[PDB]
């Protein structure tokens, strides 16, 4: 039927927010990190952690695009008009739910890097803030495995 | 349904034509507005010192190469034209055509945009980093050549995109 | 952990064998009107096959929803009581017979009915309220009605409870001043309370929510190590998976989730149980005793 | 981003030419740069403000008079001009951000602008109306230079103030009602009373931390030279001037300090 | 037949409102820590509060969109379009009331954090007024959840 | 037949815009009490007063919300139009003036803590505005009841 | 018939990954200029970065021309599933490289200036640009996947 | 058949835009009030006149959206589009009238607050300026009730 | 037919946009007088004429939203499609006339408050402009009120 | 029989437009009258000169759109299509003009007005170029007046 | 049916699109050219013919709109949509094409109405940039004319 043109677009929804949100915290993090090692080169390397935090949400949102992909088969099973709206509402919201971590991260990141040689407790000030963030993520990751589960079922 | 019918049951020949014309439309578009970016700092280091004309040159130079391609493209998608006959007006053949043309030319027309827009902010850098230094001219030269091939690579998108006409 | 059978997101065997066994179905599926049926019920935790089963996330949120309440009925409960000990050591004057007995009643009282209705439904097994003809019940604030009522006198019970609520509206701001004007502030009190009772109330929904989060994650984790372990046996995969497995137990599973415990359990601590007690202000006294040479 | 290219490009290009070119001889270096920036007539606004800023300061000399005849000499088009004694100070009111407001903030005219000390607590109040217009005119990054400029302007006041000019009635309330993070925060230099305790309320800012270090120079002088000698030493930042944003400022500072460098020559 | 697309687009929309509201509270308050704590160590704990918070209405939420989507069960029982209008509904408002209560204790958390360099008597203060704004997002859980409740009940 | 799908979108929408109103309030509140507070640690506890009275609009909300949701019984009365459009509007209606009354509050307690700083004398005069702007809130509450009230066809 | 989203897809994956493409060489190549002007020999080193961005263009001129070699109508029946699945393949990709370029746009502008400022950092901002790089390798695989489900 | 959708939606209008108009005045009124609190708070007492204006102004849209609701009985006669259309209109109208008179009587509190800060005289031209906005909210009222009454007409 | 569902609309709205008008001018008229008579408690009784001379619009868009109320009349005689929309032209005729009116006479009014202020001398001479304004919202509710009589024209 | 709504819609367009172009200008023209004020107060009668225009730029509009109501007669001649169409956009282009005109009007009154006091003998120029500005006004009111008829009476 | 309607748009955004580019261009040669008048008023008509050169931009337009008009008639033909689309899709890009080509020369001429003033040796230097922008509208009416000759169809 018509299905697989919505589930496809969730699906690439997913991947495409949350690339979004992944590159609107890298940007941040990237220009806190600079400002940062302008002046104190030692502490580029502690900085650089939300970065990688920020990334991990790109890994998150290739793992749900590919589970979504996988969920969709015609040769297995008829994929009716519910398996389809399921699995694009679940990758809207995997989607939406990395794009506003991201984008909360990059903030958290580029001003904890440029407080992050005003004193050393930024190392965990930041490292905190940045795990309260993609837990976030975490859950957003779960609700959408959680979605794309229930959606193989359509009666 | 109906709304759905009627939308389905657009003429495919004038979207082709729509994307034909609007892919030379963007291409002149992007080339004016680098040809301009380039020439505004072309203008204020001839004012500062006329001796970079002959380096200037080669960014004007570039942002036409982007009207260029984008005319070369335009004259392809002419020759992909053909006569539309009353009965295959709606055959899926002229649909997929149609669909096809108006895809190609869209692509080439961001695409020329956007290597224009690029080319022109190289070129603005590249002027104003030459009056600063001279010595500086051959890297910024080969970053615009390197840039410019955005251009290059949506015209190769578009003509493989051309070879799906099947215009009755 | 060991009250919810779930040990490393994974259940084991409880004290009894099976507290649930599939009502014949020797090979129909379980989804079905005789479905399982129980021998006895387990009492070190939760049954088995209900944690693994596709039924696990209703009656899990009910019992944590329920828990919940409970938990929280008792913690206020505790936290109105204290305020007469306090009162007591302190010497305080009539004012807790004046404020506190009304202010523990009224509250104790609203929920008294929501939990001897959760009780009884547990207890007396009055599956036509469940989770949400409770709150059905509950929800009717007119009189009459009371066709799903299981309390035999739940029809009278909730009118006088509903009086004795609307009764204790003025008990708790007007004797207060009167006595401050026979032996001649309760704005800060006036509003405040009756608004802070319900939030309070609210706000112990925060445990179950935390509980089911922790749970969800917990089986997310542990069904990505089954997968990595079944179908990616092989050593390399296996061994990536496992470590995969072990850092993210470490980052959520061990950070993230018992600073969020944490956090969540001292804001309920100070939200109600210190609104009742504490009262602030004061000073550590603290003599010269070689504090900074300590 | 494309707005440089549409309008301003050929401006910019002249500009960021001219400050590359840079590096009574004081005085004819003045009016090469002033006939420089005169020539080049949104970024009207700029300029506006950018002659505005030494404009202040050559109408509070012009407000003189007492040997007024004499602010001609000093006619430079950069500050001096002649667009830019309460009956004249309602007439100069015009054609200038800082002067309606000082109509009202001044308006005890001599009385308020004592040549000792309160012509002084005037030219900075009008220096803080101007800072005000300036940062007004937000959307660039020059706002973050603007601010430190002020900031050291009004620290420098306030150090000078607690130094001697406590006495003067420069009191702790005075180092923000007439002495023109220091927008926010300010708080902290009310109480520097001593080079210490001056360096103690730099602490509060790790960037102008160990900016004052032992302030035997700088710190040293009053008026606003303390914290504006800092904004001198650290102007190599401003020597940055990334491309495609506005650098006109920045060039004008350039070639004021370079004036006064040359003039700070002298007979070698 | 189309009901269970609403029903998954509100569940869906709900958990992406709620993480958009959590990570917009948890950037202002970490924007906020970061300015704090590089003067004083004393924001790199004692100010936290707001940081777990903030994620406190995230979790809510996941735990709303969790059990909307356990709601839905066409085996159990063909869902006809009023429950997927209800869950639509509790999920749009589940959603709303998150991304309120996330703003709100962004905002407040970003105040309290820039004050916390001030005297240390308004701590209580601010914990008090972060508790009064958290309280809609315990009142949006309330509401979504007898929504929830009412949405199985259809003829 | 679609009676619901507006009856329920009705009641969402009340809630979703009492609580958006009371946010917006609270922000402007939160953000005055806790200047006032590092200006003045004395009145810090008793400048909550709008903070504290912002979350009587979504508890007002909330109750219009449950009232709303026990309106719509299908196996009661079989749901026509004439009863779902009304609840929905009587919904709209309450959202709509508890974000008015939100902002209102905003606004005047975010004037009224520096007023109170400036000099406590002032707090009466801040009690009765914002006494006033809830009397907003109060009429919409009570006219989304009103409204509510009308599901008889 | 559906065929004409699928076409579409391919045109779309270009144009979108181009422009996110020409934006982030854009910033790239401004902050290289600067940097040109007064450091002579960290400018030639420096542009990497901008080579790095454009390598998003060929990412995403690859991903455009497996779109095409697809959509061959008289080779196999296209149905309403494949052209649906092809236009989801190349909205990910075109979306995502518009992202990734943005972000190595923002990063690399900042970090010429950081190195013409401290040479030492030059690693550092190396390392992070090369994370932020990986988006759009990672919408690369994504696109692929996707395009591969056009079996049936 | 559908007039009540009319009527409701015109009721709702009306309360709303009543709402939102003495929303506006309270506003304005409290923030031109603010600086008479400690400018000479014994005049600050005779300045709540405003505000008081601004609420009279709310009670009458909410009076007149009362009416309009009572006027709906369909048990007792009918509603034709006719009637609903009428009702929706007078509702608008009274509604958006409210609007503009609140904005403009907020408006006018404001500049009179520092007016007569300024000088006690002006407290006469402050009111003669309050009664003659309030002259239009009377007008909008009038003209919203002949319309309710004529609603009926139909037949 | 459907004839008040526009007819009885644009009687609504003309009332509206004439309140409308009649409100930013008495707003903008009120603000001027307030800060003339800050500026001399003596001109504040005085300059209260452009502000009487605004009201004018009120008392139009009553009368005009009166006639046209009373204009519809299916008791008396069916109304068509034509009788209802020249109604609503008409109405919207008045309307937007008597909103540009109130916004030319706020405009005047303003302006004139501090010539007044300023010169004695032209303070009765600005009376011109208001006059001006005034003719041309007579003018407009002339055209109203031709454009309405045709209500009966119909057949 | 649905053109005569479209026809009285024109119509009320035309008034409402202008009306709101002798509005705009009427603005400008007392602003530019109340800053010439106190400086000349002598030139206040002079000053008049903008009111006057933006009046009669009323006065026509008004007269415009009394005209095109005149030929609201449904009891004989039935207007077919072209009595809706027509009236309409005539107007529509009555109106635009009349709001165009009124711009013009109100700018260079308002500037006129300013410059007053610089150079006072000036109000003849002054008055010269509101008029060749206000000409506008009345060539679209011939242009309405033109189209009120000519595809209005000939649907036959 | 309507390919007519779809010609006679097309000529007529064609000439508009033009005109528009060629206005703009000129009013910005103008501003340039009474701007460098006050500094050297001998240079005032060295570079004003290269401000007017926006009538060839201008005429080019006219041209392009005189030619699609010519080729809808009728008696020639009873073109059909494939007609009509094409002469708007070839009248639209035509005016495109003058449109950016009138915007860039104006702002190339208002950098060298100042240039030349500022170094009377880059007159040489203007002239090719104003070449080489002339160059995108000569390729602009060539895509134009080659557009139209294939729709006689």
């Amino acid at each position: 039927e018509t299905a697989p043109f919505f589930g496809f677009l969730g699906a690439a929804a997913a991947l495409v927010f949350s690339c979004m949100g992944a590159a609107y915290g890298t940007a941040k993090s990237g220009v806190g990190v600079a400002s940062m090692g302008v002046m104190r080169p030692e502490l580029v390397m502690k900085s650089i952690v939300p970065v990688v935090m920020a990334g991990v949400l790109g890994i998150y949102g290739l793992i749900i695009a590919v589970i979504i992909s996988t969920g969709i088969n015609p040769k297995a099973k008829s994929y009716y008009l519910f398996d389809g709206y399921a699995h694009l509402s679940s990758g809207l919201a995997c989607g939406l739910a990395g794009l506003s971590a991201g984008m909360a991260i990059g903030i958290v990141g580029d001003a904890g890097v440029r407080a992050n040689a005003q004193q050393p407790k930024l190392f965990v000030g930041m490292i905190l803030i940045l795990i309260f963030a993609e837990a976030l993520a975490l859950y957003g990751l779960i609700v959408g495995i959680i979605l794309s589960s229930r959606a193989g079922q359509s009666r | 349904s109906s709304w759905s019918r009627a939308l389905v049951k657009i003429s495919p020949y004038t979207f082709s034509a729509i994307g034909i014309a609007v892919a030379i439309g963007v291409s002149v578009l992007g080339a004016a507005w680098g040809i301009y970016i380039t020439g505004s700092s072309l203008i204020g280091a001839a004012i500062k010192a006329p001796r970079i004309t002959s380096k200037n040159l080669i960014s004007v130079i570039f942002c036409e190469a982007v009207a260029i391609y984008g005319v070369i493209v335009a004259i392809i998608l002419q020759t992909k034209l053909e006569s539309v006959p009353a009965s295959q007006i709606y055959a899926p053949e002229s649909l997929r055509a149609g669909y096809a043309i108006f895809a190609s030319g869209i692509i080439v027309g961001f695409a020329n945009l956007v290597c224009g827009l690029c080319v022109g902010i190289i070129g603005s850098s590249c002027a104003l980093s030459d009056a600063q230094n001279s010595s500086l001219f051959v890297k910024i030269l080969v970053i615009e050549i390197f840039g410019s091939a955005l251009g290059l690579f949506g015209v190769i998108v578009g003509i493989i995109m051309s070879a799906q006409a099947s215009w009755p | 952990g060991l009250i919810y059978n779930e040990f490393f997101s994974v259940p084991f065997e409880i004290f009894s064998h099976s507290a649930y066994a599939c009502r014949d179905l020797s090979c129909s599926e379980a989804t079905t009107v005789g479905l399982i049926k129980v021998r006895d019920t387990y009492p070190f935790g939760v049954d088995p096959v209900w944690h693994g089963s596709r039924s696990e996330l209703p009656f899990l949120n009910s019992l944590k929803m329920k828990m919940s309440i409970l938990l929280g009925v008792a913690q206020m409960n505790l936290g109105i009581i204290l305020s007469y000990f306090n009162a007591t050591f302190f010497r305080i004057g009539v004012n807790i017979w004046c404020q506190f007995i009304p202010q523990i009643i009224f509250l104790n009282s609203l929920f008294g009915y929501l939990s001897l209705l959760i009780i009884l439904k547990w207890i007396t097994g009055s599956q036509a309220d469940l989770y949400h003809v409770m709150i059905y019940m509950f929800l009717s604030p007119t009189d009459e009605l009371g066709d799903n009522q299981l309390f035999p006198g739940q029809k009278t019970a909730q009118l006088v409870l509903l009086l004795l609520a609307f009764v204790s509206v003025p008990w708790m701001l007007l004797p207060k001043p009167f006595i401050l004007k026979m032996q001649h502030h309760q704005m800060i009190h006036t509003i405040e309370f009756v608004l802070g009772a319900v939030s309070n109330t609210a706000s112990y929904l925060r445990l179950w929510a935390l509980s089911l989060a922790h749970s969800e994650l917990s089986s997310v984790f542990y069904e990505k190590v089954l997968l990595l372990a079944w179908g990616y046996n092989n050593i390399l995969i296996l061994i990536v998976g496992i470590i995969v497995f072990i850092f993210a137990t470490v980052g959520v599973l061990l950070v993230m989730e018992t600073l969020s415990a944490f956090l969540h359990a001292l804001r309920l601590h100070w939200v109600e149980f210190q609104n009742k007690f504490y009262e602030g202000d004061g000073y550590k006294f603290s003599p010269f005793s070689f504090a900074l040479l300590d | 981003a494309m707005t440089f290219n549409i309008h301003g490009g050929y401006l910019e290009a002249i500009v960021r030419g001219y400050r590359a070119g840079l590096l009574t001889i004081v005085e004819k270096c003045t009016l090469k740069l002033v006939d420089e920036y005169k020539h080049m007539l949104p970024l009207s606004t700029f300029l506006e403000y950018i002659t505005y800023g030494h404009m202040i300061d050559n109408v509070v000399l012009i407000v003189t008079g007492r040997d007024v005849q004499e602010l001609l000499e000093k006619c430079h088009p950069l500050g001096m001009f002649d667009s830019i004694m309460r009956e004249l100070y309602r007439l100069v009111l015009v054609d200038t951000p800082l002067a309606p407001y000082f109509s009202e903030c001044i308006t005890s005219e001599d009385l308020d602008d004592m040549n000792i000390e309160i012509m002084r607590n005037t030219l900075y109040k009008a220096y803080l109306e101007d800072f005000y217009k300036f940062c007004q005119k937000l959307g660039g990054a020059t706002a973050e230079i603007m601010s430190d400029l002020l900031a050291f302007e009004a620290d420098r006041r306030a150090v000078n103030i607690t130094i001697n000019s406590i006495g003067t009635e420069l009191t702790r309330d005075d180092r923000r009602k007439l002495y023109s993070l220091y927008p926010y925060g300010h708080e902290e230099l009310a109480v520097c009373e001593d080079i210490d305790q001056v360096r103690g309320v730099m602490e509060k800012y790790p960037p102008y931390q160990s900016i004052f270090s032992k302030l035997s120079y700088g710190e040293s002088q009053m008026l606003d030279k303390a914290f504006y000698e800092e904004e001198v030493k650290r102007l190599c930042l401003a020597f940055e001037q990334q491309f495609h944003y506005g650098v006109f400022f920045a060039y004008m500072r350039l070639r004021e300090q370079e004036i006064r460098n040359l003039m700070w020559i002298s007979e070698c």
